């Protein structure tokens, strides 16, 4: 069991539910539900998020360490030194070599492959939730929207669409099915990550109308401008990016195939 | 202004990407509203956002919420502004159920003057008119807030989380057009929401209109773009009011009334001339 | 459940009962190459896993899963880099004092974690402390580890506490015994040598450390080792079990010291 | 590489032994792998030092072919003995006839003398498993401390389960070949009775014919030495064994004195079918 008896955790600074840097057998990350009266909906959220993390043990999934109930509801995970991929790419504009960028792609794919293999759909994959730990190891985090595929189609029910729009697949945005999420929706998000990696910029930089992007992407009018990939981007990557980004979800590759594409690419340079 | 300068009094509310606190600015003793908007941004653009917000220091109007200053700390741009103890018309509409056509008249004037003020004296359109962005106070003032003054902040906010509804004009949704004409539509839609007391998209069914799972946002946007605009119920409202919202809600921006035309509208002539204890109505409904 | 279905793990280069494998990337597989699982070998495996499943800490080798069907096997992360033994004693890496203290600190961090979960490691030594990517300590090999509630004595003599060697107490293993092991590790860190270098008889070391006669020679510590660290080594190596600190206090002392 | 594995001869503490053949030669030998993680200057020193084994020529010393390093382990290629160790033989015979122990005793004494006089080295590790035998009936000493550096590197080791260490070596005082006589003596009692003679057998346990190692070390240092029983063994044998097992190395027999002991003079005269006895006990018959 992974319940941390009350008192042991020592909450400190803040970063961005809400996330603090704390102390429990070393530096840890503590993610809390600030409030005082947890609604049974916030409760099932917590129960579910813990449920998913419990099933993960892989070097590219951020390490779940345990949870607390009594003070506030909280999830404890490893602390990371170093920044998110978002921060490297769009804030400090780190000048990674192309072999490194490919490797970040590779590791991110590795973590996703591992999740899908245990039937977890992350549902909130994006630059910010990909940490370059010690600048050397990709750890995928934030499992606040993560879910496990149910064998039965009627367990789903109603969930209000949430998430960052730049990484949402058209079918997710449209939100026409009972369950529009799939392994393939995660791939699309990873597709946008390839975009940030191979271009250095977020998609749709000329458009600043939030509702317009939701509407145009869901409709098929809008899609990332692949011409903006930097010139050192291997042709295989550009193709692989365009494939992950296909509008027809079933046309997207899954993570073993994505992993293979990147290995085969890697095999091609001296 | 800086983060140490402040003491938290209470949380005035929160939205999609921002949080608002009633605070006491320690050096001056002033009570102000402090809005924090989370952004991960380059120092060069955060500083450009601050610098561009400094234009609000000159924005002086009784239809425009006041500006005390702006800064960036930790991971968040702070905008410090005139505290409005009446709240947003969103908050009000919850307690009041429906807002009386006569009060909405004052609101309609306030919005137009403010949109005019912004347009003429500051070259900018609002972008985001809706009940939660019209703020009212004890002295009966109706002011506009959260308008698009820093162009950089607009840009930085585009990487955002998904909303649950929308007041965006159809022409903007289609990238077909972009002007004050779009802020007029939003005022129109707001009014219908405030009049009927329920977000007008989609329209109420035959039964539901007698009394008086949510539609996903993509469906809302698809509605706005492809369906006829909402409208006021037949009998409960004056023909002048019904006509007013209608000219605000015409799909084609060209054919849509402008600020000059709206200002001399039957509904505006009437309401301007009416005298209403707005400040009184407000405190009585809270 | 952490059982990996037969067919997925693919074993490769041996290192020796541990191989490099592929299962969702590089891993390390520790196998038991005998197709006759002794009912005691199956018991061994059962407990090692049962111990490992309790661990989720950045200084404990990441357990990923187990397999039974081609063979008994334990899957854990694959660490690039070398063990603390290899660094100190083979390639004689010339760590700076801050890095030594940092290795001591992280080691303590992991030991602290194990103890708080009532796990006694019982085989803590240089070889079992891997410097992952040359910077993070990963305490490995849990083949003797037990959860604190006859066993033939088993282990490496240089890290054994005199009560462990003696095997005369009702409970010869204790949190404190792990601390002794730790003290020897401290020793290696602060001298760059193994203890008892002037003595090359295994049975003599066994007997003389047990009797209480023999003890690490503290003159050998580097001149740049802080008085406070040298003191901590002393307290950890104390012959009298109950006179040794527990890991909360050790961590405290090292974190405190590290600031100077 | 160039050695084909034929079988495993067995393993003990930090080492394993295979019977192999040199692929082109067809030369059968015993290859011992000793597991060591050591500095490269130190593996070279060990391998160099093992080379003095080429200077060892005695029908009481196992032959040596070569030594080298590979894959974190030292290989010692040495004469294959098809009879294995007396440890191995003891298991299948139960006890070893006194008369046969006479021949072993001579071999061990002769062997320890040869090592002493001709190379100035003591064995350091006499026990039944390091007395190897063959079908030609020779009896040879193995695993003796020729490389001083290998001695040093083997200290960092796992705990054993028993010990044939002389009390003086245990307490760290002066020692010499006197230590080796103690171990031979201790091994002789084991092989005669068929039980590791520490501690000495109970009343019940005896009539038919474990213990922590620290207890055993402590017995060796503080209790009286074991002995044969009387009546079922020759008096000379009992006298011989006792003179080997005296706790004071200085009152203990030496090599010159054992060589002319009554038990030795006798067995040397005796003509015994040793090779026949062995093949009988194991696997050529
Ligand atoms: N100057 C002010 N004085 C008093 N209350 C204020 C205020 N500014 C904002 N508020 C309150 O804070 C709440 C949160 O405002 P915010 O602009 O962050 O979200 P919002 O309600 O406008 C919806 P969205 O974030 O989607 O545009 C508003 O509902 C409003 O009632
Ligand atoms: N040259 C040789 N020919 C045949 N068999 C040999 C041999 N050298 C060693 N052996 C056998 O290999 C076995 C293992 O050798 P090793 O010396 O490693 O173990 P050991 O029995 O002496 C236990 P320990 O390592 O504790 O002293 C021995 O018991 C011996 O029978
Ligand atoms: C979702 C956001 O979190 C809340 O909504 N947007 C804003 O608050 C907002 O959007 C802006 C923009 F696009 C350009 N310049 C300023 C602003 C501004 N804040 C703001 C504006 C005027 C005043 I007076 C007070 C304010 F807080
Ligand atoms: C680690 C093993 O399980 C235990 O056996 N120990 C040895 O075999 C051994 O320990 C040694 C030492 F300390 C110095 N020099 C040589 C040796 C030697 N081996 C050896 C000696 C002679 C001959 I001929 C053949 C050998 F293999
Ligand atoms: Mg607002
Ligand atoms: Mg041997």
């Amino acid at each position: 069991d992974w319940e941390i008896p009350d008192g042991q955790i020592t909450v400190g600074q803040r970063i961005g539910g809400t996330v603090y840097k704390g102390k429990w057998h070393g530096d840890v990350a503590v993610k809390m539900l600030n409030v005082t009266a947890p609604t049974p909906q916030q409760l099932q959220a917590f129960k579910n998020e813990v449920g998913v993390l419990r099933k993960t043990r892989h070097v590219n999934i951020l390490l779940f360490m345990g949870y607390s109930t009594k003070p506030q509801l909280a999830i404890v995970t490893q602390w990371c030194e170093g920044s998110s991929l978002y921060h490297h790419l769009h804030i400090i504009e780190t000048k990674f070599e192309m072999i490194k960028l490919i490797d970040i792609a590779r590791q991110t794919a590795q973590g996703m492959d591992y999740l899908h293999a245990k039937s977890i759909i992350h549902r909130d994959l994006k630059s910010n939730n990909i940490f370059l730990h010690e600048d050397l190891t990709v750890k995928i985090g934030d499992f606040g929207l993560a879910t496990v595929k149910s064998r039965w189609s009627g367990s789903h029910q109603f969930e209000q669409l949430s998430g960052s729009i730049l990484w949402m697949a058209p079918e997710v945005i449209r939100m026409q099915d009972k369950n529009p999420y799939s392994f393939q929706s995660d791939v699309y998000a990873f597709g946008i990550v390839l975009y940030e990696l191979m271009t250095g910029q977020l998609p749709y930089s000329n458009i600043n109308n939030r509702d317009q992007i939701i509407f145009m992407v869901g409709r098929g009018y809008l899609s990332p401008d692949l011409s903006k990939v930097r010139s050192n981007c291997p042709k295989a990557m550009k193709r692989l990016m365009a494939e992950c980004l296909k509008k027809k979800r079933d046309e997207r590759p899954l993570f073993p195939q994505i992993l293979a594409s990147i290995e085969l690419l890697a095999r091609s340079l001296p | 202004l800086k983060d140490d300068d402040f003491e938290k009094i209470s949380e005035l509310g929160a939205g999609n990407g921002g949080v608002v606190f009633k605070v006491s600015h320690k050096p001056s003793g002033l009570v102000m509203a402090r809005k924090l908007i989370h952004l991960e941004i380059k120092p060069a653009i955060r500083n450009q956002i601050i610098r561009e917000l400094q234009v609000l220091h000159e924005c002086n109007s009784p239809y425009i919420v006041g500006f005390y200053g702006a800064f960036y700390s930790d991971g968040e741009i702070s905008i410090c502004m005139e505290h409005m103890d009446g709240g947003s018309l969103d908050q009000v509409l919850k307690k009041a159920g429906r807002i009386p056509e006569q009060i909405l008249g004052k609101v309609s004037i306030a919005v137009i003057k403010g949109l005019t003020y912004l347009r003429e004296k500051h070259k900018i359109m609002h972008r985001d008119v809706k009940p939660s962005n019209i703020l009212v106070n004890s002295r009966g003032e109706i002011k506009l807030c959260d308008f698009g003054v820093s162009g950089q902040l607009i840009d930085s906010m585009a990487n955002s989380f998904v909303g649950t509804r929308s007041y965006m004009s159809p022409e903007r949704l289609q990238g077909t057009h972009y002007s004050v004409q779009s802020d007029i539509w939003s005022m129109g839609l707001s009014l219908v929401e405030m009049a009927v007391g329920r977000y007008p998209i989609p329209p109420p069914d035959a039964k539901e209109l007698e009394l008086m799972p949510p539609m996903a946002i993509f469906e809302l946007l698809d509605y706005i773009v492809n369906e006829p605009p909402p409208k006021l119920p037949s009998g409960v409202f004056s023909l002048e009011f019904q006509d007013f919202v209608n000219k605000c809600l015409i799909k084609n921006p060209a054919e849509r009334a402008d600020l000059k035309q709206l200002m001399v509208h039957a509904f505006i002539k009437r309401s301007d001339a009416e005298e209403v204890d707005f400040a009184g109505w407000l405190c009585s409904t809270i």
